[PDB]
């Protein structure tokens, strides 16, 4: 239709801007990074913002509201899938035999 | 802290299927997760491989158990390569 | 035998364990090893939390209390035992009925259940 | 029913562990397993725990890089371990 | 003086599954749950207050104490950008001490 | 020169299109 092509082409054009995720990651590591790295880490983080929202538009169907997102349908999203292992904390010390 | 992804994520979701106009404390979270997310996968890289160092092989090691996100990372780099060979 | 493995003998001997397996002092030092490395590990965290440079002896007696609740958690205290005890010992005891026959809880509290199993077909 | 249809397909897989090996140990657990395709089930899902991380430790030691013959050190094991609840911590040099 | 009303709860119960109820005592001790889960963390977040020789409870050591132990990251609050993660800051007597195990083992 | 000016142009449409009015919620 006509939304559909709208709605294809943010799907599509959209993404982090390589000048402030190489400036992120480097703040982080301490030295520097390299290109490979920064198109690929922004590639990734696009299909965790894709898990989440895919995920917080079935919290939302699931309940009885609307397509605009409140906060309710967003940390339930991030319950949802840290239940499923999605969402990787490396601050935890897990066990599983007790 | 500022934020960093404001007008970039407003695109995203609407990607994904939310609305030309989101929430602004729904892009805040959006924003928190994905720093948040950077910031695990570029300790565990840092650790896993050559210590201090984060390289493609060590993050493709780390998304190898998701399925999509491996699918991915390999798409965007065959891709690149292939522009490369095109230039 | 280092100094460590010395003085773990000299510490089940001091208890009323006399004659116990050689493997044992082998897992005594690898349980005491797995103990100090975690609670220098939750130092750590503490130091760079109150962003300090060292790790003072002050992070090391908080990372000792604040994994004493979760890691080697006890079993209840005499003064919580007491209280529950009595007011479980003051509703009188009940009567029981004549001829009952097998004499059981009711039906969800039980293991009595029909038991199924897959048809091998 | 999901279940179900996996044990279909194990109708074909023989696993490493045998059903003598898983059936005791479900006899210290608490139950006498009488069908012999649950002892199936559960023998291939511990199978595969111990492959996943076996596949995790030889991943570690490729990545260091000697391509000859790979040797199970604990230290491409206690790295692997930690993705899941297993968090073995051993000592050296005792002084 | 109570944080959890029954209607909240109920609610809360009605977005799993809308045909579910509770009984009385399930809904007693979660309620119970609730209160002792507050009172854990409040504790612990504080002692790591005082330990900062500070007097404010800030949100930067309520998230210390949920993501160590209770694994739970409460996305929507932004945190300062996390300085350089110091890797290996392994002494010289571990350097010197562990360059004994290999010099036994093969030569 | 045509990668340069042309990178710019596939996100100044991303910002007339999505994201007119800001919200807010309770």
């Amino acid at each position: 239709s006509e939304e559909q092509l709208n709605r294809y082409e943010m799907y599509r054009r959209s993404a982090f801007p390589k000048a402030a995720i190489k400036r992120l990651i480097q703040s982080i590591t301490g030295t520097s990074v390299s290109q490979n790295v920064v198109i690929a880490m922004s590639g990734i983080s696009k299909v965790f913002v894709g898990e989440v929202v895919e995920e917080a538009l079935d919290v939302c169907e699931k309940w009885g509201e609307m397509p605009p997102l409140q906060p309710k349908h967003m940390r339930e999203a991030v319950r949802r899938l840290k239940s499923k292992g999605q969402i990787p904390n490396s601050k935890h010390k897990k066990i599983i035999f007790f | 802290r500022k934020r960093l992804f404001s007008k970039e994520l407003r695109c995203m979701m609407y990607g994904f299927g939310d609305d030309q106009n989101p929430y602004t404390e729904s892009v805040d979270i959006l924003e928190d997760l994905v720093i948040e997310f950077i910031t695990e996968m570029t300790h565990k890289a840092m650790s896993i491989g050559r210590q201090g160092r984060v390289q493609v092989e060590d993050i493709v090691f780390l998304i190898r158990k998701d399925p999509r996100k491996f699918a991915r990372v390999k798409d965007l780099l065959t891709m690149n390569e292939e522009l490369k060979r095109a230039r | 035998m280092p100094k460590d493995a010395q003085m773990m003998a000299q510490i089940l001997k001091d208890m009323g364990i006399t004659e116990y397996e050689p493997r044992v002092i082998n897992q005594m030092l690898e349980f005491a090893f797995r103990y100090v490395t975690t609670i220098l590990d939750d130092a750590k965290i503490y130091s760079s939390h109150a962003k300090k440079a060292t790790v003072d002896a002050d992070d090391v007696r908080l990372a000792i209390q604040c994994r004493a609740d979760q890691s080697f958690t006890s079993p209840p205290p005499r003064d919580f035992l007491l209280d529950i005890a009595r007011q479980r010992n003051q509703t009188p005891l009940p009567l029981i009925k004549p001829y009952s026959g097998p004499r059981l809880p009711p039906d969800r509290y039980c293991l009595t259940a029909p038991n199924y199993r897959l048809k091998s077909l | 029913t999901p279940l179900v249809d996996f044990l279909m397909q194990l109708e074909d897989y023989t696993p490493t562990i045998p059903d003598a090996v898983t059936g005791y140990y479900l006899n210290r657990a608490g139950f006498e397993a009488s069908d012999p395709r649950i002892i199936r089930l559960i023998s291939l899902a511990a199978q595969k725990f111990i492959s996943d991380i076996a596949n995790d430790a030889l991943q570690h030691c490729k990545m260091k890089g000697k391509d000859r013959k790979y040797t199970l050190t604990m230290e491409d094991l206690t790295p692997a371990l930690s993705e899941y609840g297993i968090n073995v911590k051993k000592p050296h040099y005792f002084t | 003086n109570q944080v959890l009303t029954k209607k909240k709860l109920q609610d809360l119960v009605r977005e799993v599954d809308p045909n579910e109820q509770l009984d009385e005592d399930v809904e007693e001790m979660l309620l119970q749950i609730a209160d002792d889960f507050i009172e854990s963390v409040v504790t612990a977040a504080c002692q790591l207050a005082r330990h900062r020789k500070s007097s404010t409870l800030e949100v930067k050591d309520v998230q210390l104490h949920l993501e160590r132990q209770w694994n739970m990251w409460i996305p929507g609050f932004g945190s300062e950008e996390i300085r350089p993660y110091k890797k290996a800051c392994t002494t010289e007597a571990h350097k010197q001490r562990m360059a004994l195990i290999r010099k036994t083992t093969k030569k | 020169v045509n990668l340069s000016e042309e990178s710019a142009r596939i996100l100044a449409t991303n910002s007339e299109l999505v994201g007119t009015l800001t919200r807010s919620c309770k």
